This record gives C-alpha cells, structure tokens and sequence, in this order.
C-alpha cells in the first residue's frame, strides 16, 4: 500500500454524521433529564 | 374530646399511625408493621424529605377517619397526652408527655380536626420543642427545632 | 513574578471584597430572631441549606 494506514475507530467518513445527529439526540434527552432534575431539585429545596 | 381514630406497629409500643380525611399516614423511621391487617396489606407510599408514610383508606372505613385542618394560630391544642400548645412558630409540650415510643400521634385544634404529626423532640421542662409534620394551605411540610431526635 | 504578586494578590482582594460584601449582606438577618432569611438570598450568599 502506498499510502498510510487509516485511524480506523478515527477519521471516519463525511456521513457518518449519524454519530452526531443520534449524539446530539440522546446526549440531549441526558441533558434535559438532568436539567428537570436540577429545576425539580432547586424547588424541593424551596420546599424546606 | 377522645373523638379520634390510630392504629399501632407490630401490636406493642412501637410508635402510631392516623386515618386523616380520606388516607393513613405514618412516620418512616418506627419499625415492623400496622396491626390491624385490612391496613397493613395496603401498598404505601413513603419520603425521606418528611420522614413520613401513607396510603388510602379503604371505602368501607372511610367514614371512620379524622378530620383536618391548615391553620395553626397561637394557643393550646389537644393530644393523648396534653398539655400542647403553638407559640413563637413552634409546637411545644412540657417534658413528662413526650419520649421515644410516642411517635406518630395526631395533634387536634380546639374544634377537633388534626393540625400536626408528633414525630419528635428536643427536650426541656417547661417548653420541649417537637418534631412534627404539618399541611400549609394545601401542600404537606415538616417542621424540626435544633438538636431534636426522633421517637 | 512581580505580575504574578499583582495577578494572585487582586484574586485575593476580590475573595477580601466579596468575604466584606457577604458579612454586611447577611449580618442584618443573622442579628434578627426567629430565623427570618428569605429562599434566594440563601442561594446566592451560599448559606448551606435552608433557612435554619
């Protein structure tokens, strides 16, 4: 092979954007999981 | 006025629980279980923020259940062992009508219906200060002075 | 290092400046009986929970 070899679990392909766009799906949902929980926190706080 | 209604744990002195409006409600920290068995088999709820638990009450018993109230002004309330009384934002008894084992009563204003929960206390002889849980307007609260234990 | 006794000495007067804001903000309800703190006041000037 004239060329190097590939990054294999790096340097996947342009679409491969799936990884991102079911990243920033289900990252999101954590996020806003954890964001409910903070704001339902900060009033049983509230609730002292 | 002993116009009131309470079931015990494990059938010995093991704290108390109370028929208020149309649920049982009991402390989360006592141990075994109700002893009267149409209660006991009920699914309950509990939380640790109130140290508190509760279910509802079968249709058929309902009607035996106490009634309830929101408000706490300054004066003089009635429990199984007397002598209690709302000052200065607290509930307070003297000493002799409060220790471990007493947990769990019902405090009832002047015109009958139930106020607070006795839960603990934090003992002196003339004013100990309680543990208690209570409603304000219409959302459940727990009320605890300094250095008060559980009964 | 002259820039670094500067730097790490106006972190320390601003901790001095906020330690001095802190005790002239909650000495009025400390010196108050019967626990009078507001919920968001306690949040802001970190007063461990409640007001208790």
């Amino acid at each position: 092979a004239s060329h190097t070899t590939l990054g294999v679990q790096d340097i996947s392909v342009t679409a491969m954007s799936w990884v991102q766009k079911i990243t920033g799906g289900v990252g999101l949902v954590v996020a806003v999981a954890a964001l409910i929980l903070i704001v339902v926190l900060c009033v049983s706080f509230s609730r002292h | 006025n002993d116009c009131i209604f309470e079931v015990k744990h494990e059938g010995k002195v093991t704290g108390y629980a109370c028929l208020v409006g149309d649920k049982v409600m009991k402390p989360a920290h006592v141990k075994g279980t109700i002893d009267n068995a149409d209660l006991a088999k009920l699914a309950f709820k509990r939380s640790s923020k109130y140290d508190l638990e509760c279910a509802q009450i079968p249709v058929h018993m309902k009607s035996d259940a106490s009634k309830f109230t929101h408000e706490k002004p300054e004066g003089y309330y009635n429990w199984h062992h007397g002598a209690v009384q709302y000052s200065g934002g607290r509930f307070t008894i003297p000493t002799g009508a409060g220790k471990p084992g007493d947990s769990g009563r019902p405090i009832f204003d002047n015109k009958g219906r139930v106020v607070a929960i006795v839960l603990g206390g934090a003992n002196e002889g003339a004013r100990t200060a309680l543990s208690v849980v209570t409603w304000n307007k219409d959302i459940v609260t727990k009320i605890t002075p300094e250095g008060a234990e559980e009964w | 290092s002259v820039a670094s006794f500067v730097l790490l000495s106006m972190v320390g007067v601003a901790v001095g400046m906020c330690m001095c804001a802190r005790r002239r903000c909650i000495t009025p309800y400390e010196l108050t009986p019967g626990a009078t703190v507001p919920f968001l006041l306690s949040l802001i000037c970190c007063i461990r929970t409640a007001k208790a």
